[PDB]
RNA sequence: GGUGGUGCAUGGUUGUCGUCAGCUCGUGUCGUGAGAUGUUGGGUUAAGUCCCGCAACGAGCGCAACCCUUGAUCUUAGUUG
RNA sequence: UUGGGCGUAAAGGGCUCGCAGGCGGUUUCUUAAGUCUGAUGUGAAAGCCCCCGGCUCAACCGGGGAGGGUCAUUGGAAACUGGGGAACUUGAGUGCAGAAGAGGAGAGUGGAAUUCCACGUGUAGCGGUGAAAUGCGUAGAGAUGUGGAGGAACACCAGUGGCGAAGGCGACUCUCUGGUCUGUAACUGACGCUGAGGAGCGAAAGCGUGGGGAGCGAACAGGAUUAGAUACCCUGGUAGUCCACGCCGUAAACGAUGAGUGCUAAGUGUUAGGGGGUUUCCGCCCCUUAGUGCUGCAGCUAACGCAUUAAGCACUCCGCCUG
């Protein structure tokens, strides 16, 4: 059903016979994705992340296309969630130690500027403070406020970011994710098959995404 | 699934590689180290072991230890069938026996088995005497083991039926 | 007691590559393993200087800096000047 | 054998045609050589082994039993294998209709270019190197113009392009001749695969007899180079290469991968087809046989890599290896 879709999508040649059963055949080489098969899984990922808000796994958000770096942050702050739209650190997950060390030195440093000393150079906090602060306000974003491993992450594309998925596959989290026709079923628990550079669409599904868990709140 | 590191681990190690590097003024000598680590009740796994010391590299043995174990069956405290592992040029079966056999095994394997709890396994290194891939020869065969309830339930059968 | 012997028993002490831009560690992964990544790629610098990129994020010893001298000026102090 | 290998670690025969030997599609009847199984006869005793008993226990000794036979006879079993009888057509082959080709052998044909020689025109050098000399030159070289002999090589097209089993084959045309691939269905009814010895082919070198020898060129010679230069360079230079015929029968004769049959994600060009979809078209798109290359999943691998052209998983045959 066409809630409010708009789009087949995607991929020519360059596509995985892992995700053969998904799509359809066009003669201008796109390929049409079935949209009764779109509605059907999402809808049980939409039932089981309500279940997911309740327990505790809160949701991560990892998004690092162009078209990804405003809809999935907008959706995350509507939802106070944890958003990336800037690269991926090596070892979010498994290397969480000196992401929380690091995330500790941002803590901090925030009270040095307004309410801790920041009367010591007129430079000192231009050549070293403040541009640690543009790094890691970018960087670490936020996702800042996290103190904990999460239970969930959601992501755009793993065909162009596999290398965030394999931490998360290596601690035995399921996750969920819009996937383009190219991408790994195998990886992902939950297959989302849309457009991945839509930018409607993309808002489209961060938003029931993030009304899922809106509701699941009592 | 991945085993919890809520057990009771025991520990003990095998080997110890001095291990080199060769920089502009000399060579560096490092130590390697791999440990056996699992309780006496069906849980086995180890991790690399890697330092500039001895013990240090005992300790950050047990962190990918605790990160990969695999557990066994433990049909009448033996293998529960006979089969072959094959992992990387070494082979080394298992077959299973009665009870009062004993664990016969080689060297580093002898301190895997003792770690599972199993003590009936008859057992012979077919390829290279190396400690990781000796180890590794036991487990991936472990890890291709089969319990009795559980394939009747893969075939749709009684469990009595597989024995009569 | 030895200015008797061995600096291929030694402490300590300095030269030397050279005041050269390097050497590693912690965690994370990568590879059956040795090791690899971080340190490599892009742009600069006296410099692993620093920015950007980057399955790595970080930290430590280094570089520089704070130390002296000389180069300007003010305050205070003017004799044996 | 249970209980390895063969891309580079030791190992694929250079490749073929094949007698013997090896292995067999599908359906059905039948047979019982193999196979399965009973019964009987027998494989002495001591010894191993099952269990008792005896010696002060043990060792030893004794009692009883089992086991050991590709054993023979006899009676059963008929799925599979062997044998016989009869059918089916996918394997393989034949017809027919096409298409591709540097596939071979033969006699002949040219076109640039090298040199040689004849001569005009024309003067001091050209020739050659890291540098330079030897060689060539006032007897007229080199350069240049026409003409002549003669050989061998066949630009451009040229391309992980064609074809052959491999070595290999590129000017052109004719004569003669091999296989290849598609299209089905007309036919045969398993006629097939592999193949020790045996047979034939097999670049270059070399050999024997004559032919022919323009370039090129081992041996040698000369000039340098160098402490030495029996070498790289240098100008010449013999055999050779070239042809017919005969022989040697080896090479990194390389995909460092023995031949065949099936199966196992893709994506992608590219050579020859064929089928269709709108279209006479051109074309695009899709399906599909065949070699031809590249990047890739599972799995295999000790790693590099290999990946529907396997080094994946299986099977039949032949060779080879055991530091």
């Amino acid at each position: 059903l066409l809630e409010a879709g708009v789009h087949f999508g995607h991929q020519t040649r360059r596509w995985n016979p892992k995700m053969k059963r998904y799509i359809f055949t066009e003669r201008n080489g796109i390929y049409i994705i079935d949209l009764q098969k779109t509605v059907k899984k999402v809808e049980e990922a939409y039932n089981f992340t309500k279940n997911l808000a309740a327990e505790g796994g809160k949701i991560l958000f990892v998004g690092t296309k162009k078209q990804a770096q405003d809809s999935v942050k907008e959706e995350a702050q509507r939802s106070g969630m944890y958003y990336v739209n800037q690269r991926w650190l090596g070892g979010t997950l498994t290397n969480f130690e000196t992401i929380q060390k690091r995330i500790k030195r941002l803590k901090d440093i925030e009270k040095m500027q307004e309410n801790g000393t920041f009367d010591v150079l007129p430079k000192k906090e231009v050549v070293q403070l403040k541009k640690e602060l543009e790094r890691l306000e970018k960087f670490l974003g936020g996702i800042k406020d996290m103190k904990d491993l999460p239970d969930a992450l959601f992501i755009i594309d793993p065909r162009k970011e596999r290398i965030a998925v394999a931490e998360a596959r290596k601690l035995n989290i399921p996750i969920i994710g819009i996937v383009d026709t190219n991408c790994d079923p195998d990886e992902i628990d939950v297959v989302i098959p849309a457009n991945d550079d839509a930018i409607r669409a993309v808002k489209l599904l961060t938003s029931k995404m993030a009304d899922a868990i809106l509701e699941a709140k009592q | 699934r991945i085993d919890p590191s809520k057990l009771e681990l025991e520990e003990r190690l095998v080997t110890v590689n001095r291990v080199a590097k060769v920089v502009k003024g000399g060579r560096r000598f490092r130590f390697a180290a791999l440990v056996v680590v699992g309780d006496k009740n069906g849980h086995v796994g180890f991790g690399t072991g890697k330092a500039q010391e001895v013990p240090e590299a005992i300790r950050k043995a047990v962190e990918d230890a605790k990160k990969n174990l695999i557990e066994v069956p433990m049909v009448g405290t033996t293998i529960p069938h006979e089969i072959i592992g094959r992992f990387g040029a070494g082979n080394i079966l298992l077959k299973p026996a009665s009870e009062g056999t004993g664990v016969i095994a080689g060297g580093p394997v002898r301190a895997v088995l003792e770690l599972a709890g199993v003590a009936d396994i008859l057992s012979k290194s077919l390829g290279s005497n190396t400690p990781i891939n000796m180890i590794r020869a036991t487990l991936q065969g472990l890890s291709e083991l089969k319990r009795a309830e559980d394939v009747a339930k893969l075939r749709g059968k009684s469990v009595e039926e597989l024995l009569g």
